[PDB]
């Protein structure tokens, strides 16, 4: 049968799936955030292709949110105590992995949007390490995948 | 002896909780104070260089 | 650095007593001594409902407390030569102040679905209260550390634009959607937090 | 005071009290000074099997009315760890040929030892061992329980495990959550020495 | 009947809400008295109209004997166990909120007075950002007369 | 229904208040006593102008003992431990409200003393402050002795 | 019958009595004195007049010995419990107030000396302040022995 | 026979293992990261070299993910009491083996991209380290696995 | 019947009054060093003068000794723990309280001696204010041997 | 029928040594790397010959490979749980030695990198330190095979 | 009868004798290699005179292992639960007088070498600071000789 | 019969000889390698003869494998419970005993070899004072012989 109040650990996997990545895209959203605006003033014409990492820590974001959502959807009041851990265990590594990128894209970013604003051509490589931050935030994701589906 | 206790500090189950609490208050003066007396500041200007 | 590096040590000091305390566990034949349902069914809901709603509120308070500082002392700081930037940049503030209602309006939310219980026996009694409570302390904890990190974000970014609109103020244009990013974060936490009160009841 | 003992074949079942009154009409009997030195007590009820036994310590007709007391005794496994327990939950009592049932306390643990608890008797200042309702004009007042239902391979007792864990529960609820605040407060107060003053004005 | 220790926690809450507010007021006229005794030797003109921060402390500051005494007169020791809590949680709440409240406005008063010093102009800005702080306390506030009887 | 040890809440409260009573006055008169040290240097005229924050130190003195003696008034070994409840949550309570008030007295006053030094009209201001956050002293203080005797 | 520990309270305030009042009474005195060996260089005929401080040092310490020597007469084999915390309570209280006391006090006195070496005029706020520091010492004083007897 | 739930040790090993190869990648990434990102400008030929690094931050986040989904195929409640915490030993071992790499990796990128921002032949040597730094990661995967399957 | 391991507390209190004790000697004769053996370059006149505060430190541990040999004369098997926490409480007194004046000794010492390397004058004075500390250690080892008589 | 939870005396055993091997290895090339980084952009002959510590950063890691994988196969089902201890022991006991020859090494790289800089005959007592730092590891895995098959 | 583990206390007390005072015996190594090396710069023909703090530090050994094997002779399995207690005791008392001796000798030492770099005459003055610091030593050793004997 | 947990102490215990005494030797090779590069760079001749500071790290190496050594011939599965303590104690001592050396020997050999600098006269008297923690090292193995023997 399903022991007493066993839907605790999934209750606090989707909050830590989704509060940990609130850490790790705040962070992005900040770094980039601020470099940015301290880059405007002198040239204007890179701002929108400097804005990239801003939402690509939103997407940090939504893993949250897709991992918080499949736990919750998943909540009930018969829980065998088993899905519980896998959901606890799914949301506090999707949310440490969102917060790793977070941190990447954030530092990474101000060093690119500003190194960018001093030469042009540095954009698309500074896109490149960008986007294996995000690599780095998917395969936390899709452990986190692995456990919601388990 | 048939193996009989003594009663080992009888409703121990809040008195360790206030020798905790003593403990706890004793640290946080003393570490106070150890802080305040290892880095005093005793202005220490307007003749050090005419002992150095 | 002398007081944070006390605090470290008695994080260390904390730690250190864990892990003896641990051994000796099965060292010395613990039998199950920690037990962890006994625990579990002895905690009552209070402590669940009312973490939920005070630290909502808590969190997105002193959230929204940390971004009003910035984007003012940067807008009034700004403001020193170039009266002009308050006149666009002010609307920060109401935004973090829209990032504290967002918390309230999950602390109402949540202030709901708590009542009393008054009851003794913990064996199949109130099975869902627990389940209830947990949901309430979870949404508590996310909605306040969501608001205190569009908070903090919100207002460096908000200074950060609001000195760059110092020297050429046509930038402000292309600047102020940042926060909407953070306000997604805002309403993110508040979508989880939905749906965990959603579908929740003491019994 | 020398314990009581159920003598088949080989000892099985140990017991030692150093006071224990009854009442009957909230008239409290001391019984103790009646046994632990009384050769002759009735004990025809008495019965024992490997983890299936019943106990009979009868008295005499006092105030016109034949008393005993009796428990049932069956170990309940317990796969977390594989071991055999013991753990009581009732207390049976005839009189005048009435039939009752008292609920126990918590009384429970690993079989490999003996159990004690300070108070056994359904007053809350003594132990807990009410019943559902039934108040009754009898108490059960038990000073210094010992108790080895099961593992008696000698007359000594085992060492008696401690019934109080190692904390009291009821108070350390309020002393986590009150941790969680003043841990949450400690960053508050991080934060709120983290001002530090300025220095002269600009003209 | 009732478990023990049921009025100690309201105390507490009692407790805890003044504590916090008085932590903020202080804060609120240390951080604004530094600015106002050190500044007013360049522009004494200023000294009349910066009692507002003090004040806006002092606003601050009252959010205490509201719900003090909304617990000192309503506590008893026959509780259920379910309100004492209640009022521990929303005078920490309360009081920790009017806390970051001080926490904003002392230093926006001292910010905002050299600001004013310097030239009048921002002087309506400066003390729009007060009433906010104020706003802020106040929601603080009525979460805490939710919970009183909630 | 009483549980033992019952005079120890009473007397930690009347303790914890008069220490933090001595800790505020401590800081207020220490910072005061400093900034007037240095200060009658060159004008010894603002002795009497620059004594009023030790007075009020010495009023938190009083408030604290007050706090005390009332306390300990009402102690005894067999306390019911519902009042002593009380007792002990507002004697640390409105002791550290005054270690609040007297340490932005203190920071005002280190500010103040130097403030006046070329400019005598700011008297007005630095007393205005100082009565004010005094007044939040006695703010906490009205909590303190509605619990006292609560 | 009597619970354990309950004839020692008293001798752990007696100890912290001691502790506190001697931590107190060094630090003040090392820091007067250090001053006081400062401005014996250019003026070593206002010595007297600096040694009063340290003379008050010296009699904040003896509040502490009054509170421990009466502790120690007021202590027994059967106590009842009650009379061991208020001692607690006294000795830690009275300590720890003459700790924060003779803080003041040394700080003061070195500002106070280094500001009276080119003014004697300046002794009269010294003392002013110096007094002021023992009599929350005798405050301190007053509630641990009404602890001590109650 | 087998204790209950033994398949929470290898929930929390599978998440460990991932979380601290996330921690090394994101180490890694920021420092390689923000080191091109200055001195594209001076050696933009480098860029091309620069991957090198990055992609091996890569591989570190790949074992964390083939570590962890091994963990996933070989979860289950139904556990000899001898196999889950063989995933929990194997995965802290595997993740922490990754974030030392990540350390390294990201350190010694930040040495050698200047090393080869001044003189281009120094590459080489650079890539015999990075070579080196992968060589432990491997290590780290053998008893990780070793331990996995048996 | 005795409180479990009671003599271990009289034993630890022998200890105490050695450790801190130690502490204080050694803390005195330390910076004495460092004052005296710095400036007696310039005028190593005064050595005669400066060999008075090491005797006057040690003071403390001829102090120390009564204190050890009283409690050690005075341990037992069979303590009922009413004499030998006593001997805990007293050693840990006096051997901190002469920590204490070891101390203040030390700084007051080394300011004194500095000063007095400009004017011999100040020796008295110097010695004077030593002497306050060593009447703090004869508190210590007042109260000391009423614990070891008690 | 063996002590249940008896195999992971074995498991973390392993994993601890391989643990701290990873953390020495990797400082080893951290202070390699930055070293070389120092060296060669001045000193290219000697390039190659640098390297040379960095061969003796993996050996940390094949002493720590060589035991973990015995205590891998040398675990089984069930233990007579007196090698399991050793298993432990020698696990930490190899680790961390290995770990502190790995800081040993790393910063004795750096100083022969300080030392090559002039004169590239500083290589031979380069080397010869050099050879002083890994007899530890090497003590280190004699000691921990020793416990390993006791 | 004595229970088992009684004997714990016995290599506690003679470890806790040695080991402190190995640690403040190698401080003491520590500034000499500093101290003398400073002095053969400018009087290199006196460095054997300022050899006698080592010698100082071989005597604290001296005191310590004596204590120690004092301490190992009376230790045994069925030790009376009395003296091994004094065994912790003495051991802990001296190893920790031993640490004092050794930064107090430590610092003083450094401080003599220093003065007597320029002034003769102090030969004698600072070696008559440090055997008062070995008087403490002795003092250290004489309790350990007690409670060894008691 | 005897308890299932008999060999952690004794297992432990040769951990920490060895461990330790790594420690030790690694900070004293750590000293002596920066020392030696330093002074090899100024000039070539002592680079070979200032290895003997080297060598006596590598006999605080050789002193850890004696005592593990012992500990593992008095090592069993049943042991006594009463040598596996000694075992532990033995070790720990011998290892921060080798410590001490450690980090004795490397400071003050680092302050000979630059002090040798332009003096080659200080060589044997640095050599005499580096001999004196051999015998702290020898001191701490007699402690772990004697305990080798029970």
């Amino acid at each position: 049968n399903n022991p007493e109040y066993s839907s605790f650990f999934g209750v606090m996997g989707a909050s830590s799936a989704m509060v940990f990545s609130a850490m790790g895209a705040a962070y992005g959203t900040a770094k980039s955030g601020t470099g940015i605006a301290a880059m405007s003033v002198m040239r204007p014409e890179l701002i929108m292709k400097s804005i990239i990492p801003v939402v690509m820590a939103g997407i940090i974001a939504i893993y949250g949110l897709v991992v918080a959502v499949l736990i919750a959807n998943s909540l009930t009041d018969g829980i065998t105590l088993y899905r519980s851990f896998l959901q606890l265990g799914a949301g506090l590594s999707v949310g440490l992995s969102g917060l790793a990128a977070g941190f990447a894209i954030g530092i990474v970013g101000d060093a690119g949007v500003r190194g960018t604003a001093q030469q042009p051509r540095l954009f698309v490589g500074m896109i490149l390490i960008l986007i294996f931050a995000e690599v780095l935030g998917l395969y936390g994701l899709i452990v986190a995948l692995i456990l919601s589906t388990k | 002896p048939y193996n009989l206790a003594y009663k080992y500090n009888l409703e121990y189950s809040v008195v360790f909780n206030l020798v905790l609490w003593i403990m706890i208050g004793l640290a946080l003066a003393v570490i106070i104070t150890s802080y305040n007396i290892w880095n005093m500041d005793p202005g220490y200007d307007s003749i050090i260089y005419r002992m150095t | 650095t002398g007081l944070e590096l006390l605090y470290l040590g008695i994080f260390v000091a904390f730690w250190a007593c864990m892990v003896v305390v641990g051994i000796c566990y099965t060292i010395f034949d613990l039998g199950f001594r920690f037990d962890v349902a006994w625990f579990l069914t002895e905690t009552s809901p209070f402590m669940w409902s009312n973490l939920g709603i005070g630290l909502a509120i808590s969190l997105s308070v002193v959230g929204a407390a940390w971004g009003i500082y910035i984007t003012g002392s940067s807008i009034i700081g700004g403001g020193v030569k170039a009266p002009r930037i308050k006149t666009k940049n002010l609307v920060s503030i109401i935004f973090c102040e829209a990032v504290a209602i967002y918390g309230i309006i999950m602390a109402i939310v949540i202030s709901n679905m708590a009542e009393p219980f008054s009851a003794t026996e913990p064996k199949a009694i109130g099975h869902r209260n627990y389940h209830a409570g947990y949901s309430m302390f979870g949404a508590g904890l996310t909605v306040g550390l969501s608001n205190l990190f569009c908070g903090v974000c919100v207002g460096i970014v908000g200074s950060g634009a609001a000195l760059a609109d110092a020297q050429n103020p046509s930038l402000f244009v292309k600047i102020l959607i940042v926060e909407i990013f953070g306000s997604a974060i805002g309403l993110f936490g508040v979508i989880v937090a939905i749906l965990q009160t959603s579908r929740v009841k003491m019994g | 005071h020398p314990p009581v003992s159920y003598n088949d074949t080989a000892p099985r079942i140990l017991f030692w009290a150093q006071n224990f009154s009854v009442a009957y009409k909230d008239e409290w009997k001391d019984l103790t000074s009646l046994t632990f030195g009384v050769e002759n007590l009735n004990l025809t009820g008495s019965f024992w099997n490997d983890s299936f036994a019943m106990l009979s310590l009868t008295y005499e007709p006092l105030f016109g009315a034949t008393v005993t007391f009796k428990f049932i005794l069956a170990s309940r496994f317990y796969p977390v760890s594989a071991r055999y327990w013991f753990a009581m939950e009732r207390l049976e009592i005839h009189s005048n040929g009435s039939v009752a049932h008292f609920n126990v306390s918590q009384v429970t643990g690993p079989s490999i030892y003996s159990f004690h608890c300070e108070y056994v008797s359904s007053v809350s200042k003594k132990g807990n061992l009410l019943v559902t309702n039934v108040p009754s004009v009898w108490q059960m007042t038990l000073h210094n329980f010992q108790i080895q239902a099961f593992n008696v391979t000698g007359e000594q007792f085992s060492y008696a495990s401690d019934c109080a864990g190692f904390f009291s529960p009821g108070i350390w609820m309020g002393l986590l959550t009150t941790l969680f605040m003043l841990f949450i407060f400690t960053y508050g107060l991080h934060m709120i020495l983290s001002l530090k003053t300025m220095d002269r004005f600009d003209d």
